[PDB]
DNA sequence: AGGTAGTCACAGCTGATTGCGCT
DNA sequence: GCGCAATCAGCTGTGACTACCT
């Protein structure tokens, strides 16, 4: 509340330091949770603390935590009560919870159970346990459009009324303003109605510690709750999904992100789930095998939500699907589930639970609150620095280095500010012998090279100088699934090229060196992801960057995920042996030639 | 050319990052190295083409 | 400054008669390097001089580097004095006071080195060593305080000018209290340790302005750095001079004593350490700090911002404005590593190095960005009609030693704004010569 | 003869002072005389107009995080 | 004296057309 | 002549740059 150094002090606030500092932890009045790593009690403090609240950073002493309201709703959906966490808290806080937490941790956690939504016969209806709530929302203008017709009094047994099945966004976008958070709780044990499946994984396929602590956190009290599980691409992430398709034990829908993920997703089930593939589908225009009368299914956004006209076959598969109930709809990259069509597509299906599933949460508009209400809570958010230090998950060591402008390059891209400047530092003669001397080291090394590179119109250039394969992305189907197929299992070829078409969860194998040249501004999502298509020093991947130019600032403000999620970029300045070996734009001759090539464009 | 190589490396390999670096190195530590701790503890944090 | 580096600048008196003392000779050995300290002990028992080339044998050839530093430090220190070996030869043989003064610090003999401390038998009012620990920290932070200039410090005057005389601070107008300048910035900054050494050395300095015998004092703070803490000695047994130098101590926290005319005094920690963690830092720009007091707070929040203050705790972000404002206040990054280094929390020990290295080198690179421009005041001279003209002119300039940037190429040279006239002068007259 | 200040930089700096004198960023072409690919004369009296510029561009393209 | 719908780049998807192959 | 695969039109997501009102 001082503000002597300009820092919020709350050294009045939590004196309750009694003796003397055996607990791990610091609060914070307004709300925030300091962790000691090195304490003899820092696996139960960590579990505690992953239960009740997710995490903002995780360093390699000191991890820090937030407190949400959200994060207090997914506490309280599992076993653990109001007093249980509080005494906990207090239990181990060593400075003593200042008098802003215990009433907000109570304010939030009151409300929970009070408002409960459910599906039945295929209708939507809320329900409440004390009847008074309804009649304080009834006033609220938003709520009383989705009766129809009007629903006059809905006397059932408990009160509970029908809501419009379309509006259902609205209403839960409308109840956590209201104070009455909704709850998505499916108890599929006892159902008698919704016709359960036959699925059942196979008896071999082990899952590691915390995939069993974030299925268990799934199914706290014998039910399935919606919500999201971020784990990496290299770590187990299908393999979740499919036990808790399995353990739901109902009908699946799974969407994708591309045309090749249900593919990915289908070879998943055909490993791991010993499903007959009668009942598995796929619905993506491609074989259409008789998606109609089936146990799982398996499609791709943009597909759901089509505002234009739709096959003839697609419309009846669709109407044919819109008339039942569905058990765990999985989606996939939850991330970009806040857009303007991917959102209607929860309101077009309808199911029980929804299970999201992604590697990076991180997305800009700030539109990740949305999902809260859209989905569910953040159930998991795994620790990548513990999940490498068990040796599951590549220890890649990250690596900013960062090339001089050219003379010939620097005045130009000072010259010009509309927009023309991306490919004046994007084809930096520097940054390209660094490159070539990167590709050349790690194919004399013997690693996997994935290079990549958007604005594909440099990328051209950049690749066939050195005459090696690349995406473009518009190419076709089968030429962009041999070139990879055969990426791997060949000693002759180790290094690709790719355009923004690995920026989403692709069948990639497995590779040691990444090195990625002018991506997107500030896109923290798409270098995670990147970052994850080599995880699985075993590896290591490299960023480079052109000095004095937008580049630098582009690259410090997309590596603060990563550097929250534990790593650290080490600034390479010098690369040893450069001017051991020849290599491109040795003179200034063609440096100065390709500058006539880089203006070539004129897109006016 | 012969000339033209040279005065390519030498606005490339010195342009912001050595004018500096350089001069600093020249009037650094010289002799040998601290501990054989540090030596280790570097080898371990360098990547592997600064090795070589 | 180190103390061999004081030590080489006495005269050969000065450090004759400070081999007198027992205690002396065993910091000064203390001080030598580890090919040293062997080639010492070997020739402790020797009462002849052996030859020059038969010391260098001992050590292998690959290694003769440090032998002839290990010879240089100790010639220098004058340890050992070569002598006049008959037959051409030069033997070096220890000095005989040192050599005495040595063995009995090593085997014995003699008196004590502290006149007696049973004679009044216990004190009356004796500490403890958590409460000795205490005022020395409570008297470094006074002292530190003052520095910043907080009427919370009270100190005397005498140290004030002290202070003055040491640079750190300055006086432009008499009354008012004195502004602290860079180079307190940068003392603060330093360890205490080196604090401690560094003060030390400005008062052996200046201590002939005092009258105040430097061999004494050098002695008797020698005796302090062996001194066993929690263990009091006599006062007695030393001059009025040694009395305020022992006040002054008293007042630095050095040592521990009830009254002016208490005959026993206290050696604390400090006074130890004269002789030669809290802060967690995380990859992610941020510390951590163990403290409570004020002035590690300060000295945290001079190069980083500030972001959390719990009762037993800081937590403060490294971000780079505040390096760039600390480095414009004086402050160099290196010094800004060792203070980090030093501090460094016992857990952090474990990871080598213990400061990660991409803080260091971010922290190195932000330093770099303020000196990415030089700016050299000068007069450039671009109208050679001749080749030749231009050459004997820029030799002329270089002989001068005024000669900032040349280009033989273009005929472009730049001079110093002093070394103009003469460059035209010069000039002038050639024109006129010719 | 020209009186000034010699100013030594990368190649980099060097060309975005050239810049700005061709741009009249300063108002006027005082950035006379250019002796080296990385060495300048500039006059004196302005000297605190192009450390702001030079500022400026160092920490437009820097993101701080305070 | 200070902030958001068009606009641009680069990818994705699905809905048709549309020339190419033939024991 | 029929059938399969290549191709384009239209719509959308992601991130960033730009011209008029409180």
């Amino acid at each position: 509340k001082v503000d002597e150094y300009g820092a919020k002090d709350y050294r009045l606030q939590m004196p309750l330091k009694d003796d003397h500092t055996s607990r791990p932890l610091w609060v914070a009045p307004d709300g925030h949770i300091f962790l000691e790593a090195f304490s003899p009690v820092y696996k139960y403090a960590q579990d505690f603390l992953v239960a009740i609240a997710e995490p903002v950073c995780r360093p390699t002493h000191v991890h820090e935590y937030k407190l949400t309201a959200y994060s207090l709703y997914a506490a309280v959906s599992v076993g653990l009560q109001t007093s249980d966490i509080t005494e906990y808290l207090r239990k181990l806080s060593k400075t003593g919870v200042p008098d802003g937490i215990m009433q907000f941790i109570k304010l939030c956690t009151v409300s929970y159970g009070k408002v409960k939504l459910v599906l039945k016969h295929n209708r939507y209806f809320v329900e409440s346990c004390h009847p008074d709530v309804i009649q304080h929302l009834l006033q609220d203008p938003v709520i009383r459009e989705c009766r129809l017709r009007n629903s006059e009094g809905e006397a059932t047994e408990t009160v509970s009324f029908e809501v419009k099945q379309e509006m259902i966004e609205e209403l839960q976008k409308r109840c956590i303003h209201l104070e009455y958070p909704l709850l998505a709780e499916y108890d599929f044990r006892n159902d008698s109605v919704n016709p359960d499946i036959n699925i059942d994984l196979k008896p071999t396929a082990v899952l590691r510690p915390y995939q069993e602590k974030s299925l268990r956190k799934m199914f706290g009290n014998g039910r399935a709750r919606s919500g999201v599980i971020v784990l990496p691409c290299g770590a187990g992430k299908s393999l979740v999904g499919v036990t808790a398709a399995c353990t739901v034990r109902k009908r699946c829908l799974v969407l994708g992100n591309s045309a090749v993920s249900v593919e990915q997703w289908k070879a998943q089930f055909k490993m791991w789930s010993t499903i007959d593939d009668s009942q598995i589908c796929r619905f993506t225009s491609d074989a259409k095998d008789k998606p109609i009368g089936c146990s799982v299914a398996i499609s791709t956004y943009s597909m759901l939500g089509h505002t234009t006209k739709r096959s003839w076959e697609a419309e009846r598969v669709m109407e044919w699907l819109k008339t039942q109930e569905w058990g765990l709809m999985i989606l996939d990259e939850v991330h970009t589930i806040p857009a303007k069509m991917f959102r209607r597509v929860l309101t077009i299906v309808q199911a029980h639970c929804k299970l999201g599933l992604t590697a990076t949460l991180v997305r800009e508009d700030d539109k990740i609150v949305d999902l809260n209400f859209l989905i569910g809570p953040k159930l998991y958010e795994a620790n990548w620095m513990e999940l490498q230090n068990n040796g599951y998950i590549a220890k890649v060591q990250c690596a900013e280095v960062w090339c001089p402008m050219s003379p010939e390059f620097y005045r130009e891209y000072v010259a010009i500010k509309t927009k023309k400047r991306i490919l004046l530092y994007t084809m930096n003669p520097n940054k390209f012998r660094a490159c070539q001397f990167l590709i050349k080291f790690h194919e004399r090394r013997n690693d996997k090279i994935i290079v990549f590179a958007d604005n594909v119109f440099a990328l051209k250039e950049y690749a066939i100088r050195l005459n090696k394969p690349y995406i473009y992305g518009p190419t076709s189907q089968g030429e962009r699934m041999q070139i990879l197929q055969n990426f791997k299992h060949n000693p002759k070829i180790n290094t690709i090229f790719i355009s923004k078409v690995g920026d989403t969860s692709f069948d990639l194998p497995e590779a040691n060196v990444l090195i990625q040249i002018s991506s997107h501004g500030g896109s923290r999502r798409q270098e995670a992801q990147r970052l994850g298509r080599v995880l699985r020093y075993n590896a290591f991947f490299y960023s480079l960057v052109s000095q004095d130019t937008q580049e630098m600032a582009y690259s410090t403000k997309r590596q603060r995920f990563l550097v929250d999620q534990g790593y650290s970029f080490k600034v390479i300045t010098k690369l040893a042996g450069m001017e051991e070996e020849d290599l491109a734009f040795s003179t200034k001759e063609e440096q100065q030639q390709l500058l006539q090539k880089v203006l070539a464009a004129t897109d006016l | 050319g012969t000339s033209s190589q040279a005065e390519a490396a030498r606005i490339l390999a010195a342009s912001w990052p050595q004018n500096r670096e350089d001069e600093e190195k020249q009037k650094l530590k010289g002799g040998p190295k601290k501990t054989k701790r540090e030596k280790k503890a570097a080898a371990s944090h360098l990547f592997p083409f600064e090795k070589l | 400054r180190n103390l061999q580096e004081f030590l080489g600048g006495l005269s050969p008196g000065v450090l004759d008669r400070l081999y007198g003392h027992p205690a002396t000779c065993l910091a000064v050995f203390r001080e030598l390097p580890s090919l040293a300290k062997n080639w010492v002990m070997r020739m402790l028992f020797l009462e002849q001089p052996l030859p020059q080339a038969a010391v260098a044998l001992w050590v292998k050839k690959e290694f003769s580097k440090a032998q002839e530093e290990s010879t240089g430090l100790l010639s220098g220190l004058r340890i050992w004095h070569t002598q006049l070996l008959p037959g051409g030869l030069q033997g070096l043989i220890l000095n005989p006071i040192f050599r005495q003064n040595l063995r009995i610090a090593l085997l014995g003999g003699g008196k004590a080195w502290s006149d007696d401390t049973s004679q009044l038998g216990p004190d009356k009012h004796a500490r403890d060593v958590p409460s000795l620990d205490k005022y020395a920290e409570e008297r470094w932070e006074v002292v530190l305080h003052f520095m910043v200039g907080s009427p919370s410090a009270a100190v005397s005057q005498d140290l004030a000018q002290l202070l003055s005389q040491a640079g750190l601070m300055k006086s432009t107008e008499p009354g008012e209290p004195p502004c602290i300048t860079s180079a307190g910035f940068q003392f603060l900054l330093l360890d205490t340790p080196a604090q401690l050494w560094y003060f030390m050395l400005q008062y052996l300095q200046t201590a002939q302005s005092r009258g105040m015998d430097l061999v004494e004092i050098l002695s008797f703070l020698f005796q302090l750095s062996f001194s066993t803490l929690g263990k009091d000695y006599s006062v007695e047994g030393m001059s009025d001079s040694l009395l305020n130098f022992l006040q002054h101590l008293r007042e630095f926290g050095l040592v521990f004593q009830r009254k002016r005319k208490s005959r026993r005094y206290y050696p604390t920690r400090l006074a130890i350490n004269l002789s030669s963690g809290f802060i967690v830092v995380e990859t992610n720009y941020r510390l951590y700090a163990y403290t409570e007091s004020e002035l590690q707070i300060a000295l945290i929040a001079l190069f980083s911002e500030m972001l959390y203050r719990f009762p037993n705790m800081v937590v403060a972000q490294v971000t780079r404005e505040s390096v760039q404002q600390a480095i414009a206040s004086g402050i160099t990054a290196q010094q800004i590593i060792h203070f980090l280094r030093t501090r460094a929390h016992p857990v952090m020990l474990k990871q080598t190095p213990v400061l990660p290295p991409t803080i260091t080198d971010q922290i190195r690179l932000w330093e770099l960005e303020r000196d990415r421009l030089r700016f050299t005041e000068g007069v450039l001279y671009n109208q050679f009609l001749s080749q030749v003209d231009f050459e004997l002119l820029l030799a002329h300039a270089r002989e001068l030693g005024v000669l900032v940037f040349e280009n033989s190429a273009k005929r472009l040279m730049v001079v110093t704004p002093a070394g103009h006239s003469d460059v035209k002068r010069f000039w002038k007259r050639q024109k006129h010569s010719s | 003869v020209l009186k000034g200040v010699l100013i030594e930089c990368d190649p980099a700096m060097k060309q975005f002072l050239l810049y700005l004198d061709e741009s009249n960023a300063l108002g006027k072409k005082f950035i006379i005389q250019d002796i080296d690919d990385t060495h300048v004369f500039v006059i004196a009296e302005l000297v605190n107009v192009l450390q702001e510029r030079v500022g400026e561009l160092m920490d437009q393209n820097a993101f701080s995080l305070t």
